[PDB]
């Protein structure tokens, strides 16, 4: 397989297998089982969160500069916006929710069994996933039971975070992009598009 | 020549290569940002 | 008392190398010894020795 | 504001502060011709002394009652470019520095000549140690919570 | 066994055996001692006089089209003091983007002989050089030339170009001294020189 740099020199604690490998951990960051058994869900989430942040910043400066809605900037959006609660309010209640489903997935997290809802739903309420990691599944996360089957999703489940690590490094382009320039992204990528050799770093 | 650099590789001249360094760092950052008591950041 | 060349941690509590470990040299096995067992360690003391007797009931951890 | 100090940008204290040194540095300056090495320096250092009394007032420390400014090393949110923020990086690198030799000096241990790697450094290693030791904290909260971080058989004598 | 020397008379030392190409038993300090450090040595000295054949060609051949009436580009001095479309910083910061790749790729071949031959986009070009520094393939060997005979075409080859190199080598830094001791052009001094070559040479200033 392929490496990051090609005097290869590949680490032991990972070798093959294992969803967008490429032998990458010059640091020694995880080299305990616990570690990778645990890094690896730190990277889906985080791979997860950021291509929905990248969905949801994109899309907006794109159809503004493109004129089709008066949505404010994604460094604006939440920077005091009176819209329908009061912003505080919106953080406990997102807070008290989001509790509801770390906790759930940190108990799957470390003691694998947490599929069976509840509410007198122990019946026809089970998350039919059984998966190696936290790949959940069902209608209420894989309704169109399109992660048909395991020794070949590799394809699929490397696509994921393939795509999650370039989404990662985008918003955090955005973020140093639109607190330095104190613009738009895509107002950045425009004006650089103008004349390349003269808009770079400073 | 492998002896010169096990000589090299001596308490003393790695502690004055490395503070020297340390030194002409310190010193250029200094010489162009001088008077730094607040971190403007 | 315990084996040739065995890691024993010491427990004599005047000891230099108190709670640590040394490999066995060689056990006297004389009828009349009082301390036969001849511990050599990997670091000396104050005064610098790292060879030492005891007795086979003053140190064993394996 | 806080402390019964006013921001010195607005301190009629500092302006003395500033005007007493620019004259003292004046004076000094009449001594040469304006195209000499003296007067170039002298001029060179009243730049320096108005760059620096103008970055004082644009930050926002707070002056004393005979114009110096003072730190409010408190928390306070206003004030963190005075003791927190640079707290953080100082103990940034203190970790890296303590994290690396402690590695050093864990990896030297199981060797042939320990004591002879510690007066005769070999620089490919330790040069590796101090490269990895970047993400220090990730490392040392992971050797804590692995039960790798401390001894228990420590070789505490007395009697 | 027999081999002339960088100086008559002399025994050539331990560590060079005329085996490596522009060899001369020139090493008195003894830089090159181990093995390990002398196959290093050997490729920084490659590159260097390669860089050094560029750096002349570029700098004494365009001064002498422009004395000769010809070309009209500046000093070889203040070429850095002219206009061009970026800044010198962004220049550079390309340069440093667009040299990173080349001489990392050196650099894991230099560690790992081999370990980097195929075309990473399309995996069938397959450089064809066996030794360390001399890359081949067709992109850095498209008339054929460096596949011949084990010796006496290719060591003789090698050789012909390290003993061109240290002569580019040699000039560059005189022209870089020159052009600080006597502010004119590199052609300029070889002119008052030949002009007069009793009285114009370096005692002609103190
Ligand atoms: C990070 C982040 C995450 C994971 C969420 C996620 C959520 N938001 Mg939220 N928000 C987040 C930042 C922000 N939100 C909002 C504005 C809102 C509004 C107006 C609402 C939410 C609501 C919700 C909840 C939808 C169910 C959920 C807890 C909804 C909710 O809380 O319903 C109970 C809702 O009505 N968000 C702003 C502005 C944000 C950033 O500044
Ligand atoms: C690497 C070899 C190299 C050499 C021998 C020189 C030569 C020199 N450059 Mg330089 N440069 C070199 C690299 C580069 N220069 C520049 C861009 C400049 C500028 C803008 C200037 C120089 C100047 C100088 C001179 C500084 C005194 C010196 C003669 C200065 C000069 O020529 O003053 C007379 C000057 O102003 N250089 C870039 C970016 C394209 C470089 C990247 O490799
Ligand atoms: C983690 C994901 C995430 C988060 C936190 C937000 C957060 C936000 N979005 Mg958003 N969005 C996202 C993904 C996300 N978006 C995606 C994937 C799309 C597609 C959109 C499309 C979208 C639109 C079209 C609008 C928002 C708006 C908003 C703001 C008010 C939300 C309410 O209503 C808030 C800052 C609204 C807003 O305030 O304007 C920017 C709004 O009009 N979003
Ligand atoms: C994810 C990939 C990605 C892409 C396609 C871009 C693309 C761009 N960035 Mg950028 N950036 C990224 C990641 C990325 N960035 C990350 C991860 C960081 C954090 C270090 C930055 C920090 C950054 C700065 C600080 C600046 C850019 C700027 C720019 C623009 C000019 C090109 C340049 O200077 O570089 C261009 C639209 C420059 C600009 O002004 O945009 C016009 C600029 O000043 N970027
Ligand atoms: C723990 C003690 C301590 C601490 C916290 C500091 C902290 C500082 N010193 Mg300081 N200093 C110290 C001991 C200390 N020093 C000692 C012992 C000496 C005598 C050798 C000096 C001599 C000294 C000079 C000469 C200068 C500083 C400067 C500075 C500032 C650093 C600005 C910079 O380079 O960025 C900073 C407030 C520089 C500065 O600009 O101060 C604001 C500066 O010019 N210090
Ligand atoms: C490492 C070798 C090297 C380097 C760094 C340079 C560097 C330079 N040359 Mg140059 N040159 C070289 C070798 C080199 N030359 C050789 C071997 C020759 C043949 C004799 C020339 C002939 C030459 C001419 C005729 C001119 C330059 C010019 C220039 C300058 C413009 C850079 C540019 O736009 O190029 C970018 C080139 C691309 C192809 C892209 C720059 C200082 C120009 C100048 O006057 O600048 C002041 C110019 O007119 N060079
Ligand atoms: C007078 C100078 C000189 C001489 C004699 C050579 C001679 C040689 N070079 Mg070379 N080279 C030179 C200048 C020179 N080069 C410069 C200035 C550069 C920098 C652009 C290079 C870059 C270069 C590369 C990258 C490669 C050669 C290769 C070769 C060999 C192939 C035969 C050939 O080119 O004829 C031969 C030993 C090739 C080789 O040895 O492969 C068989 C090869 O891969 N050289
Ligand atoms: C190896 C190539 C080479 C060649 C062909 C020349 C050729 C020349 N050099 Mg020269 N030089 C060289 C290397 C070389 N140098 C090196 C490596 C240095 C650094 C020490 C110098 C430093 C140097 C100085 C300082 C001067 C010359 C001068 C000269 C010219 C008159 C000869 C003289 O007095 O000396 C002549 C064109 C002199 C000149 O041009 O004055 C007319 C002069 O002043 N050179
Ligand atoms: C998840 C993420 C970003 C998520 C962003 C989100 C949700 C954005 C949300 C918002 O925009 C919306 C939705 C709407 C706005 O109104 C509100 C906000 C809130 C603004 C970034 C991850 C960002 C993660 C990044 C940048 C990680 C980079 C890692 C690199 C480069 C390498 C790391 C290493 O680990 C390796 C690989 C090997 C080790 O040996 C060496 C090291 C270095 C340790
Ligand atoms: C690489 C080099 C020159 C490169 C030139 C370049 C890039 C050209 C640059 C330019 O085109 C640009 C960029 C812009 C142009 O407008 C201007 C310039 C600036 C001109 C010279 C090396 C020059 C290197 C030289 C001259 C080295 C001489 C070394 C000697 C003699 C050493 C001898 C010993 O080391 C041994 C052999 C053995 C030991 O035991 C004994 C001792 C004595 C230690």
């Amino acid at each position: 397989r392929p490496l990051w740099l090609p005097g290869t020199t590949p680490p032991a604690h990972l070798d093959g297998t294992l969803a967008g490998d490429f032998g990458f951990d010059p640091l020694g960051l995880g080299q305990d089982p616990q570690d990778l058994r645990w890094y690896v869900q730190a990277e889906l989430v985080h791979s997860r969160f950021a291509m929905a942040g990248v969905a949801g910043i994109l899309f907006t400066d794109l159809l503004r500069a493109s004129g089709r809605t008066d949505i404010p900037v994604w460094f604006e959006a939440g920077a005091t916006k009176f819209d329908f609660a009061d912003t505080t309010t919106l953080f406990v209640v997102q807070l008290i929710l989001m509790g509801f489903v770390e906790t759930k997935r940190w108990m799957d997290i470390v003691k694998p069994g947490s599929q069976a809802a509840e509410d007198s739903f122990f019946g026809f309420e089970a998350a039919f996933e059984g998966l190696e990691t936290g790949y959940p599944g069902g209608p209420l996360f894989n309704p169109l039971g399109f992660a048909n089957d395991p020794t070949k999703p590799q394809p699929l489940r490397w696509k994921e975070i393939k795509n999650g690590r370039l989404a990662m490094v985008a918003m955090v382009g955005f973020m140093v992009q639109a607190y330095v320039t104190k613009t738009g992204p895509i107002e950045n990528l425009l004006t650089h598009l103008s004349d390349p050799v003269h808009n770079t770093i400073i | 020549m492998q002896d010169v650099k096990t000589y090299l590789s001596t308490a003393p001249v790695l502690a004055t290569l490395w503070f020297g360094f340390l030194a002409g760092l310190l010193i250029e950052i200094n010489r162009f940002f001088p008077d730094a008591l607040v971190l403007p950041l | 008392g315990p084996k040739r060349g065995s890691i024993v941690k010491v427990l004599r509590r005047e000891s230099y190398w108190f709670n640590d470990t040394g490999k066995v040299v060689a056990v006297d096995q004389a009828p009349g010894v009082r301390y036969p067992v001849v511990v050599r360690f990997d670091k000396v003391n104050y005064a610098g020795v790292s060879t030492n007797n005891y007795s086979p009931d003053e140190l064993e951890a394996a | 504001d806080v402390a019964g100090l006013t921001p010195c940008k607005e301190s009629k204290g500092f302006a003395k502060r500033e005007k007493q040194e620019i004259k003292k540095l004046e004076s000094r300056l009449k001594l040469y011709a304006p195209d000499s090495a003296p007067a170039l320096a002298l001029n060179a250092t009243i730049e320096k002394t108005k760059r620096r009394f103008a970055f004082y007032g644009n930050e926002g420390l707070l002056c004393g009652t005979d114009g110096l400014p003072h730190l409010i090393v408190d928390g306070d949110q206003a004030h963190l470019g005075e003791f927190v923020y640079p707290g953080l990086v100082f103990l940034y690198i203190a970790g890296w520095i303590g994290w690396v030799g402690r590695a050093y000096l864990i990896d030297v241990r199981t060797s042939k000549k320990p004591t002879e790697k510690e007066i005769i450094i070999d620089v490919p290693l330790a040069l590796r140690i101090m490269s990895k030791g970047l993400t220090w904290p990730v490392a040392a909260i992971g050797e804590l919570r692995s039960g790798k971080l401390v001894e228990k058989s420590a070789n505490i004598t007395v009697s | 066994n027999d081999r002339p020397l960088w100086f008559p008379g002399s025994k050539a030392p331990e560590w060079l055996d005329g085996s490596l190409p522009g060899d001369f038993g020139f090493d008195p300090l003894g830089l090159g001692s181990d093995p390990e450090l002398l196959k290093w040595f050997v490729q920084a000295e490659l590159v260097h006089c390669r860089w050094a054949m560029l750096g002349a060609a570029g700098i004494f051949i365009p001064e002498a089209l422009t004395k000769a009436g010809i070309l009209n580009t500046p000093s070889w001095n203040v070429a850095g003091d002219q206009q061009y479309f970026a800044d010198p910083t962004t220049l550079f910061v390309i340069e440093l983007i667009l040299f990173a790749w080349a001489e990392g790729r050196r650099w894991a071949d230099i560690v790992n002989p081999g370990c980097v031959n195929v075309d990473p986009v399309f995996p069938n070009n397959k450089l064809t050089g066996t030794d360390v520094g001399y890359p081949g393939g067709l992109w850095f060997d498209p008339l054929g030339w460096g596949q011949t005979k084990d010796a006496k075409k290719l060591k003789e080859l090698r050789t012909k170009e390290i003993k061109n190199g240290r002569l580019a080598m040699l000039a560059v830094l005189g022209a870089v001294v020159q052009a600080n001791y006597t502010h004119t052009g590199p052609i300029d001094n070889l002119l008052a020189h030949l002009a007069d070559p009793g009285h114009n040479t370096i005692f002609a200033l103190s």
